[PDB]
């Protein structure tokens, strides 16, 4: 049986954050990825 | 007219074509 091999999702991680004197809360962006495959 | 893995990644532009048109 013929099977196709595709590498699973990988991509850069970016941290969106206001300056530390403003707040410590951050957000994370996973480039070019299903939101369903993050965990 | 203009129509045309191993760590490669293509980042989308900050301004979409719609915003440039606007
Ligand atoms: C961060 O904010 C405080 C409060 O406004 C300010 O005094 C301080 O200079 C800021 N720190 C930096 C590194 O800009
Ligand atoms: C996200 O994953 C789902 C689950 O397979 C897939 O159908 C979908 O195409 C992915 N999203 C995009 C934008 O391709």
């Amino acid at each position: 049986e013929i099977l196709d091999i595709t590498p699973c999702s990988f991509g850069g991680v970016s941290v969106i954050t206001p300056g530390t004197n403003t707040s410590n809360q951050v957000a994370v962006l996973y480039q070019d990825v299903n939101c369903t495959e993050v965990p | 007219k203009v129509t045309l893995f191993n760590g490669l990644t293509v980042l989308p532009p900050l301004l979409t074509d719609e915003m440039i048109a606007q």
